[PDB]
């Protein structure tokens, strides 16, 4: 896909899906592309999760651009069905956001730092 | 409110209604702003507020950049002009005398650079790839400053290549080192050391190395002199 | 050995020392320089260069660019290239100056004025009109209505009964325009508009028994000026709709597929650009326009608008009040997707989007 | 009729201004520098109406409406060094429809004023003596 900026190894992708689930339980998440958009526009989100198999690619293509303006970090997962079913839904989701990590703070902070390393930085 | 000169030409600070201090430049095209920035009148002269969070040059200043080689009537080659945020400020600094050649290879973005450069006689936009200076050889001259902010793994090499084309001997190069776009895996601090060595192993004389933190994560800027 | 330079300034020959042996100045013409620079990319030498390599007759020449070499060998010379040569630098070190020396410009002042506009034009070569046009269309719409309301009030001094007899503004205007006095109406001139047998008769009888005012030709032509302006504006409108359709299909085909040219453009005009429209969530796109309504609800926690400029979509304003909310939400949802495929380059997928939408609408209506 | 006429005049006034405001915003995509150079709406419109593209502008054709020596030069220089957009003939004529409408309204306005003056002197001469036809009406 062409809206995918960098490469996410599956160990990370799994640690992402985990971080989200704990965030449903103990914190606050947002699920769905439109609700994710508002979360970035409003600067509430700490981490934005985007799926790699969205089926018109362009549906989530605006998120990388939006996230960089508001300087909120984003990450990819391979399956949309997997992210939605993480989210506490029985249907797919193309993107989600974590607003308050709760009992995933440590888990999230490691993710937003690993995606920094495999992006450039130091 | 109060506006006053700083150690560096055509760069000013404001005392504010509340007591904050923000950088600004003298507005070359009064009544008109390039991004959303605040326009400020003081003693009948208009200044553009220079947000450090957007412009790596302002960032470098606020992180104590010794001496700024961009001044009144300076000739600058600006690799990675992007949308025109920073280059508009070096337009202001340089004034009608000096000139700024803005190299940028992304059309989606040069789109908005056009609008900036229309209003500004200082700025000579170029939709070209900075890896081939041959493809803008025919428009530019030699220059005092090579300001380089390009997202590329071999960004340092690219910069050097342009330097031996267009950078006057004893001219200055401001090189933005983007760690996470050279290698996301490596430590930003290892990268800064190795890229500065490339400049030294050519013949650039490192003058100052700044870390752009608060303002830019995993970035550093190098000021050095070409020989 | 001659080192050869190519620039906007022209073509210069230099020796190994860095002295101008000979030069040929370019014409100060935006069109021709731009084309030769574009051409030089492919290896094609300037025509000023061709002439220069004739004046001097050099055995070994060396150029700046590696793509030129085989072109100049085909022209008869033995040629090589040096990348960041001492000579190419020596040339550029004195480039503010040597523009005057080889008389490309009289002074520095308009060497740069020219160079600026070359760079502008050279990059130009390598949605805002959609917005302006629809804005002007909404101005014309507004004016047509203002003038037509004025005209009816005005012309009704002479022939008051005609007002309630002609619903359509364009028709009304055509009457005041073509006839003038009420006693100048005629059957065939009216058959020509499209008026059915029966209506012609009602109009004519209305004019005969009219309790309107007898009035001078000065007075009537005064009214007729407005009538002709109304008619003009209707043509200009239709012309602008077609122009708009052309641009809108070009700039935002997916959005156009969904809501038509006008309403798509209208949405661009409120958003500011296509790239701004794309970045919007549907819940914004659904209420664009209607800002007075929105911020009233946001300030007080009352009921929000169901629809903004989207109300204009046939499916909405024709539908009953309780269906409108759902049709709006569904449209806005698809519009956001449409905007994003349009903005981020994607080729037309408006057909399945329409189909998806009409499905959702058909379900809504079956309740 | 005096009343109706002035009411339409006021509508026309209003519209001239709306269109001229639009035209300048629109036409400035192509030739932005012309907006602050021509104060007068009627003049501005005459230029877009007669020319469209800024490379169609000539000392000759501009003298042929009475623009003064020095101003013609500033216009042409501004058109030469313009940072505007290069744009199709379809785009320009779209704009020129508005310009011609503006020009049409100015003529209609001047005609309405003379008509208004005629009626106003007839119907209320003393009032018209004081404040003019328009304001009287």
């Amino acid at each position: 896909a062409s809206y995918v900026k960098f490469e996410v190894p599956q160990d990370l992708a799994d640690k992402v899906l985990e971080a989200v689930r704990k965030a449903k339980e103990s914190g606050k998440i947002k699920k769905g592309t439109n609700e994710t958009t508002k979360a970035v526009e409003r600067g509430q989100a700490k981490l934005v999760i985007i799926a790699e198999d969205v089926q018109p690619e362009e549906i989530v293509a605006h998120l990388p651009l939006l996230c960089d303006e508001k300087k909120i970090p984003y990450v990819y997962v391979s399956s949309k069905k997997a992210l939605g079913e993480a989210c506490g839904l029985q249907v797919a989701t193309a993107s989600a956001a974590i607003l308050e990590p709760g009992e995933a703070k440590d888990l999230v902070d490691e993710i937003i730092k690993r995606v920094n390393e495999i992006k450039g930085k130091t | 409110i109060t506006v006053k000169q700083t150690n560096m030409e055509n760069i000013y600070e404001c005392e504010f209604n509340d007591g904050s201090f923000r950088l600004c430049t003298r507005n070359l095209v009064p009544n008109f702003n390039v991004y959303g920035e605040r326009l400020i009148k003081y003693e009948g002269v208009e200044y553009r507020e220079w947000n450090a969070f957007r412009s790596k040059l302002a960032g470098a200043i606020l992180k104590g950049l010794k001496t700024n080689p961009i001044r009144k009537g300076t000739k600058v080659l600006y690799l990675g002009a992007a949308s025109g945020t920073t280059i508009s400020h070096v337009s202001d600094i340089i004034e009608l005398n000096g000139k700024a050649y803005g190299v940028e290879f992304s059309p989606r973005v040069v789109r908005e650079l056009l609008l900036v450069a229309q209003r500004r006689p200082n700025i000579f936009p170029l939709l070209a790839d900075a890896r081939f200076p041959q493809s803008y050889k025919s428009v530019v001259e030699n220059v005092d400053v090579l300001y380089v902010d390009i997202a590329q793994p071999d960004q340092t090499d690219i910069a050097i290549y342009n330097a031996k084309f267009f950078l006057k001997v004893n001219g200055d190069m401001l090189l933005v080192i983007k760690a996470r776009s050279i290698d996301v895996t490596k430590d930003p601090k290892e990268i800064y050391k190795t890229e500065v060595e490339k400049l030294e192993n050519s013949n650039f004389e490192t003058i100052q190395i700044i870390n752009l933190d608060p303002y830019d994560k995993d970035h550093a800027i190098v000021l050095s002199k070409y020989k | 050995k001659i080192y050869l330079i190519e620039h906007v300034i022209g073509a210069v020959a230099y020796d190994e020392n860095g002295n101008i042996v000979d030069y040929i100045t370019n014409p100060r013409d935006l069109g021709k320089i731009t084309e030769e620079l574009l051409n030089n990319e492919k290896g094609i030498p300037f025509s000023a260069t061709v002439e220069l390599l004739k004046k001097v007759n050099p055995q070994e020449v060396v150029v700046e660019n590696e793509a030129e070499v085989p072109k100049l060998q085909a022209l008869g010379y033995r040629v090589s290239y040096e990348p960041y040569s001492k000579v190419s630098r020596i040339f550029r070190e004195s480039l503010p100056k040597v523009a005057i020396d080889i008389k490309f410009a009289s002074n520095e002042e308009d060497y740069y004025n020219f160079l600026h506009e070359l760079s502008l034009e050279y990059t130009r070569r390598k949605d805002l009109l959609a917005i302006q046009a629809v804005r002007a269309m909404d101005d014309i719409d507004k004016t047509i209505n203002l003038f037509s309301e004025r005209l009816r009030e005005w012309y009704s001094i002479h022939f008051p009964e005609l007002d309630k007899l002609i619903e359509d503004h364009e028709e009304y205007a055509t009457i005041v325009s073509r006839f003038g006095d009420r006693g100048f109406l005629t059957i065939d001139s009216l058959k020509e508009l499209g008026f059915n047998e029966q209506r012609i008769n009602r109009i004519l009888d209305a004019a005969k028994k009219s309790i309107g005012a007898d009035i001078s030709e000065d007075d009537l032509s005064a009214m007729r000026m407005i009538a002709n302006t109304i008619l003009d504006l209707y043509n200009i409108r239709r012309n602008l709709n077609n122009y708009l359709e052309g641009v809108m299909k070009e700039v935002a085909p997916n959005v156009t597929a969904l809501v038509g040219p006008a309403l798509g453009a209208r949405l661009l005009s409120i958003a500011g650009s296509l790239d701004e429209l794309a970045k919007m969530p549907a819940s914004t796109i659904q209420v664009l326009g209607a800002e007075k309504a929105l911020f009233r609800a946001l300030r007080s926690g009352g009921r929000p608008p169901k629809h903004g400029i989207i109300f204009q979509y046939p499916a909405i304003h024709t539908s009953p009040r309780w269906q409108r909310g759902k049709i709006a939400r569904a449209l806005a949802a698809k519009l956001a997707i449409a905007a994003r495929v349009d903005a981020f380059s994607g080729r037309f997928i408006g057909d399945q989007l329409n189909e998806q939408l009409k499905k959702r609408i058909d379900e809504i209506k079956e309740k």
